[PDB]
């Protein structure tokens, strides 16, 4: 494996595709489209469950940035996963009860002319606000809580 | 057309002009155009050559591919052909009745000198000698 | 990177952190400096050169200098301050000055050969200067 | 045959953030850049103009 | 990255065709920037492979933008989960996909069924109607099983779109079947030949 | 064959049938149409499961190779085409006649394929190499 | 004179579409009907009566 | 022997055909100018790695007339039956 910064630099430099130095890559960028349904599928399959704030995934990516595939298959120990979602059920019901007013977010979340974010600049070092997690009681749950 | 082609006299013309050693300098490398501008920050590392390009007046620079392959207006071909036409060769005298050939560079007298047989057993391949004379 | 490991840094961390924070400062510049006036290869080379240093620093601190224990060294590998796949090479006899990983790889070359920069660069040629395409390494065997 | 290597300017103390090398090497004597002087420039200077006069 | 990549790929196909009078916005709506003539309409109409890819990328942007809004810290944990739940059932609306895939409506109905399944049990008790049911995972899965089947279909369709675009259209001689309309005139040719 | 009784009618073709062969090695029946289609019929379901597409006008003979899994069909368009009856792949086109073909017969030894044509020639074909090497021109018609 | 509504006085010949013997030319487009079918052969059983079994019987 | 010969050629073809749908060479060069002192060369072939993303390289719907027929076979008829006035 090799430094995560490399795909940032490649994707950042190529990204406009007006770059005419990169124009030779344009041919490969088009052909990658054939796989793009497969890249979407692997991305959404991996998506972080609501008790995770950040998930690090392994990706397989083309040396020109042409396409990024997520190489994980997300496996779970299903009694743990049913337990984890069972705690989300408890917590999500509690919040909907307690909130009084719950502001559902707007869709699309960004305007049609708003370009996608600079992630290394914008997202990378704003620290995430905490996820949905139940307060496990370390006396009753100490087999599991840590 | 080339596989069948028969004219041994034409083949032997080509063999003389062809040259007999491979020219690797034409094989080997490209020229450093940042060095032509004069600014090659790569300089010791460079791959490409750091030497004078061919001047743009020099028509040998111009040659396309198709002109070369089809063989029309090919500058290097014309240079070769002009020297081949310039190359000296015999044309016989205007006196039609002359049938005499001077021969020279036979080497010195002694064991290095060719015998009469060495002329007899070769030049009679071409035609009937009427008289033969040697001046050692 | 510390959020990724949940446990807090072990005892040594005050010693390495001033340096490790400077390597991050370098890497953010190298990610972002303009991609013009440099070859299509050259723009990537700062990323690998800083990555090599940062791993070499953590590696030298524990192995050469012993100034961090095991627990902080292994913490650095788990945090991903250190390229520990690459460090596994530096431990090897004959690779102890290696540049990146991609130059050892062989399978990504055309002819199935390691990169040129390996080639005991003393042996290679009388005068040949080299900057291999993967990371600009001039020769990493001696 | 039947029966020195050029010296390098090494800074390989890994803590020296902004200065280090340890397989990145310019030699104690090296040309990083090479250029024609002015006489060789003036020969090449006319060449690019002669290419542009074709237009 | 996958959205940048997906955006650039479709945007490059537009430029490859040289349809510079179309604009693909960052939410993957394909708008025509001017009134097309006739010939620009004939040239630009290109839907089934391209739009189903484009709409799957639209869905992906809705999902990833929800996570982005969370990571910025302007949508907390619960509003993301309700966002993700909403996106998967209500994707029938936000999916322009329904048009091209129209068998896809099977999945829209099945997420509607799951929504009723979850909401009824989730609301049961002192819990009000309206937003907040963040239990996205049952609906999420339905779209992954959709994407399983569509992945080879679109890979084949996009391979045919890309290949004819690079290779050119080879239809200048393949055999044509003889279905309804052609049957009546085709009987005389084979009769007259016989 | 003995009673003369009728016991199927198979309604898949579109305009006319005129080729039938029953395979001597598979439970399949092949048929060719003036509707430009060659069909494979499966004599374990009586449904159709293969179509061989490439003929440009009416099929009018077909033969089923006695030992390979290979099928050959004649049509107007003045060719015979060779098919692989497993994959539907077409892997010869015996162009070389100049007028509509309608007879083909196959045999295991060379010439594996023999074709007869309204150009008043018979041709003998090298089924491996796909070339012809006879033209038996002696017919006037 | 009308003549563009011609009958087939001069029919075209096969062996010249995509890939017909050209097969390196064959092209990467192939999608709809060709792709998926019947990849395993059904050989007829022994005892189809025909050449050797019929002689075997009277 | 005939049936086995027929399949074995097309089989090797079909595998490359669906794909369409160390190893060395010793080269003896008739051009005797040669590599230094060597009447032959021995040379390593490797295959260019196909980029699995790159789309088809070239336009191939180029179309040209049918190749000329193989030279005519003699026509070999019996002599014309003349049937002139009444038929
Ligand atoms: O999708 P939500 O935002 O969770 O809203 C739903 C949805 O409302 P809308 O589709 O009108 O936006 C239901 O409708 P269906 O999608 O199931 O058709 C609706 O049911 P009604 O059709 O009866 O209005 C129901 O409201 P209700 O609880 O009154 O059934 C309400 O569900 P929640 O109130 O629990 O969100
Ligand atoms: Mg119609
Ligand atoms: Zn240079
Ligand atoms: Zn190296
Ligand atoms: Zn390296
Ligand atoms: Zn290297």
């Amino acid at each position: 494996e090799m430094p995560p910064e490399h795909v940032r630099k490649v994707i950042r430099d190529h990204g406009d595709m007006t770059s005419r130095k990169y124009r030779h890559d344009k041919r490969v960028y088009l052909g990658a489209l054939k796989y793009m349904p497969h890249a979407v599928l692997k991305l959404l399959e991996n998506m972080p469950m609501p008790w995770e704030q950040i998930r690090d995934v392994k990706v397989l990516y083309h040396i020109t940035g042409a396409i990024t595939f997520v190489n994980d298959i997300p496996r779970v120990i299903e009694p743990v996963y049913m337990a984890q979602w069972g705690t989300m059920w408890i917590m999500m019901r509690r919040e909907k009860r307690d909130r009084r007013h719950f502001k559902r977010m707007r869709f699309p979340p960004f305007d049609d002319e708003e370009p996608p974010l600079d992630y290394a600049d914008n997202i990378l070092d704003v620290e995430p606000l905490e996820p949905i997690q139940m307060e496990l009681d370390p006396e009753e749950d100490g087999a599991v809580a840590e | 057309q080339i596989a069948n082609n028969m004219d041994q006299a034409a083949h032997d013309r080509l063999r003389r002009m062809g040259r007999t050693q491979p020219y690797y300098k034409r094989n080997a490398p490209h020229i450093c155009s940042f060095f032509v501008k004069g600014e090659c920050k790569r300089g010791e590392e460079c791959p490409y050559r750091h030497e004078k390009p061919t001047d743009p007046d020099d028509p040998l620079s111009r040659q396309n591919i198709r002109d070369r392959y089809y063989g029309t207006n090919d500058p290097v071909a014309e240079k070769i052909l002009n020297r081949a036409a310039a190359a000296p060769t015999l044309s016989p005298p205007a006196d039609t009745t002359i049938t005499t050939l001077y021969i020279g560079n036979l080497g010195p007298s002694g064991a290095q000198q060719v015998t009469e047989k060495d002329l007899n057993d070769f030049f009679y391949q071409y035609g009937d000698i009427r008289c033969l004379r040697v001046l050692t | 990177k510390l959020r990724r490991v949940r446990k807090s840094p072990p005892e040594g961390w005050d010693l390495i952190e001033p340096t490790l924070e400077q390597f991050e400062a370098k890497m953010r510049e190298a990610e972002t400096e303009p991609h013009e006036g440099k070859r299509k290869t050259e723009i990537n080379w700062p990323i690998f050169r800083i990555h090599h240093q940062r791993s070499r620093y953590v590696y030298d601190m524990y192995y050469k200098k012993a100034e961090i224990s095991r627990e902080l060294y292994e913490f650095c590998l788990t945090a991903k301050f250190a390229d520990a796949a690459l460090i596994a090479k530096w431990k090897k006899q004959g690779y102890e000055n290696l540049c990146c990983v991609k130059c050892v790889n062989t399978r990504d070359s055309n002819f199935g050969t390691a990169c040129i920069c390996r080639v005991p660069k003393s042996k290679l040629d009388a005068e040949r200067v080299i900057e291999c395409v993967h990371c600009g390494c001039h020769g990493c065997s001696g | 045959e039947k029966g020195e290597k050029r010296k390098r300017v090494r800074n390989d103390d890994s803590a020296d953030i902004d200065g280090y090398t340890g397989p990145w090497s310019r030699f104690i004597d090296e040309k990083t850049v090479a250029k024609p002087t002015p006489e060789l420039q003036k020969q090449m200077d006319e060449i690019v103009k002669k290419r542009q006069e074709k237009s | 990255q996958v959205l940048r990549q997906g955006y650039n790929m479709l945007n490059l196909l537009i430029h490859r065709k040289n349809l510079n009078y179309l604009h693909l916005d960052y939410n993957f709506n394909l708008k025509p920037v001017k009134t097309l003539t006739t010939k620009e309409r004939k040239k630009s109409r290109f839907g089934n492979a391209f739009h189903l890819c484009r709409e799957i990328l639209r869905l992906t942007k809705l999902v990833v933008d929800a996570h982005v809004q969370y990571r910025l810290n302007n949508v907390d944990a619960y509003q993301l989960a309700d966002g993700l739940q909403y996106i998967f059932a209500h994707v029938g609306q936000l999916t322009g996909m329904y048009r091209y895939k129209y068998k896809l409506m099977r999945q829209v109905r099945m997420c509607k069924d799951l929504k009723h399944l979850i909401y009824y049990r989730f609301n049961t008790g002192p819990v009000g109607k309206g937003p907040g049911c963040g239990f996205w995972a049952p609906g999420w899965r339905v779209w992954l099983f959709f994407l399983r089947g569509i992945t080879p279909l679109l890979e084949r369709w996009l391979g045919n779109l890309l290949s004819r675009q690079f290779e050119g259209r080879h239809s200048k001689g393949v055999a044509k079947t003889v279905t309804k309309q052609r049957v009546e005139s085709h009987f005389d040719l084979e009769l007259r030949a016989a | 064959l003995a009673s003369g009784q009728l016991k199927l009618s198979l309604t898949g073709h579109i305009s006319s049938v005129r080729a039938v062969k029953v395979s001597p090695r598979h439970p399949f029946l092949f048929s060719g149409g003036e509707d430009k289609q060659v069909k494979c019929w499966d004599l374990e379901y009586n449904k159709v499961i293969r179509h061989y597409h490439g003929h440009l006008s009416a099929v009018q003979a077909l033969s089923v190779h006695p030992s390979l899994d290979v099928l050959v069909t004649c049509a107007r368009d003045s060719t015979a085409r060779v098919w692989d009856m497993r994959t539907k792949a077409q892997v010869h086109c015996f162009a070389g006649h100049t007028n509509t073909v309608a007879d083909v017969v196959c045999q295991s030894v060379d010439p594996q394929v023999i074709t007869a044509s309204h150009d008043a020639t018979v041709r003998l074909w090298d089924l491996a190499a796909g070339r012809s090497m006879c033209t038996l021109t002696h017919h006037k018609k | 004179m009308t003549t563009a509504h011609r009958p087939t006085f001069h029919p075209a010949r096969g062996g010249t579409a995509r890939g017909e013997g050209d097969l390196s030319k064959l092209s990467n487009q192939y999608s709809s009907k060709d792709m998926p079918s019947h990849t395993k052969m059904k050989y007829r059983q022994t005892g189809q009566e025909t050449e050797a079994d019929l002689r075997k019987k009277d | 022997d005939a049936t086995e010969k027929t399949r074995m050629a097309l089989e090797k073809i079909v595998n490359s055909k669906v794909a369409s749908a160390a190893q060395y060479i010793r080269y003896t060069p008739s051009q005797q100018n040669g590599a230094a002192g060597s009447q032959q060369r021995i040379i390593r072939m490797v295959e260019e790695q196909k980029d699995p993303m790159e789309p088809p390289k070239f336009k191939i719907n180029q179309k040209i007339p049918r190749a000329p027929p193989s030279p005519p076979a003699p026509v070999m008829h019996s002599p014309p039956r003349k049937m002139t006035a009444k038929d």
